[PDB]
């Protein structure tokens, strides 16, 4: 694994021998591409470069097959041919046939590792918020009070952990009645004694979450989990479900999931305990 | 302006490889 | 003036190679 | 007028020579 290197034809800068087949394997570290450029090219010319040729192979396709004699157009650069590959590995193959009718001094080439800008070089940006490119890689960052997920791609608000054991309580989405945060997963847990059952009540006007898509799928959703039984997912302007839910369980999980865009007022509910 | 004419034909091919050995 | 013309066709076939070795 | 096109590619490789003598 190198950052730069040099590739010279056999016996350069003198003439190359006949019937030779030399190969070089070029490798730069991960997170880099390769800029390969020729500064000298003096090889026997033939149709399709069949006799003598220098070959460039990225992945396993052919980037190019060079032969003939060429000098640079610019006096500001000796580069005659150049290749830019988005891969970290490359192969160069030089071969010559049985005879040279003239003095052919072969070729001279150089390669340098080129940084990949993952934030711009691709169709999609691999970060929910801010993408930070550096040399040899990249990293994602988050706005204040947002934290990076284990996938190191998604940023989300910390709104999980609060366990409710009180027999009566109220629960609301973050910042209610101000808009809820985006790209977040909020988990609320209610734990009562055995003999009691969690019953959730809320007013219909106390629920405003982004509406479902054209296929009825909730992009933002609120769901109640009581073991195997399940209530939801709920979304839309106004609570579409029952305003009074007897969960038949002393333990209830409340999960509020939101995507990247489209936030609304949120929700506010009350729970209490009924006997079994 | 008026483009140049199609170039001349290339040089003749090089000598063939030496023949096979004899008996 | 005008832009460069196109390349010409290929040249004539090369001469036959030398005779083989012995053995 | 413009520059005449670059000369064409060189002719095909000559055929191999005849077989040789025998030491
Ligand atoms: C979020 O806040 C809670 C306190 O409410 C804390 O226990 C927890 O460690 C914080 N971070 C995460 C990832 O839950
Ligand atoms: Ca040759
Ligand atoms: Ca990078
Ligand atoms: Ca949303
Ligand atoms: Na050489
Ligand atoms: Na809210």
């Amino acid at each position: 694994p190198t950052m730069y290197g040099e590739i010279l034809s056999p016996n350069y800068p003198q003439a190359y021998p006949s019937e030779v087949e030399k190969s070089w394997d070029i490798e730069v570290p991960e997170g880099y591409g390769i800029h390969l450029y020729f500064t000298h090219l003096d090889i026997e010319l033939s149709e399709n470069c069949a006799y003598d040729s220098v070959q460039i192979i990225s992945g396993d396709t052919e980037e190019g097959r060079l032969c003939g004699q060429r000098s640079s157009n610019n006096p500001h650069s000796p580069i005659v041919e150049e290749f830019q590959v988005p891969y970290n590995k490359l192969q160069v193959i030089f071969k010559s046939d049985f005879s040279n009718e003239e003095r052919f001094t072969g070729f001279a080439a150089y390669y340098v590792a080129t940084d990949i800008n993952e934030c711009t070089d691709f169709v999609d940006v691999p970060c929910s918020h801010f993408c930070n490119n550096f040399i040899g890689g990249y990293f994602c960052s988050c706005p204040p009070e947002y934290f990076l997920h284990d996938d190191m791609k998604n940023c989300g608000v910390n709104c999980s952990g609060d366990v409710f054991t009180a027999l009566i309580g109220e629960i609301a989405s973050p910042n209610y009645p101000k808009p809820y945060p985006e790209n977040s997963r909020c988990e609320y847990q209610i734990r009562l004694e055995k003999g009691f059952q969690v019953v959730v009540t809320l007013r219909r006007e106390d629920f405003d979450v982004e509406a479902a898509d054209s296929a009825g799928n909730c992009l933002d959703s609120l769901v109640f989990v009581a073991g195997d039984r399940q209530f939801g997912p709920y979304c839309g302007h106004g609570f579409p479900g029952p305003l009074n839910i007897e969960t038949k369980s002393n333990a209830l999980d409340i999960i509020f999931q939101t995507d990247l865009t489209g936030q609304k007022k949120g929700w506010k509910l009350r729970y209490h305990g009924d006997p079994m | 302006g008026p483009p140049g004419p199609p170039g001349p034909p290339g040089p003749p091919g090089k000598l063939g490889p030496p023949g096979p050995p004899g008996p």
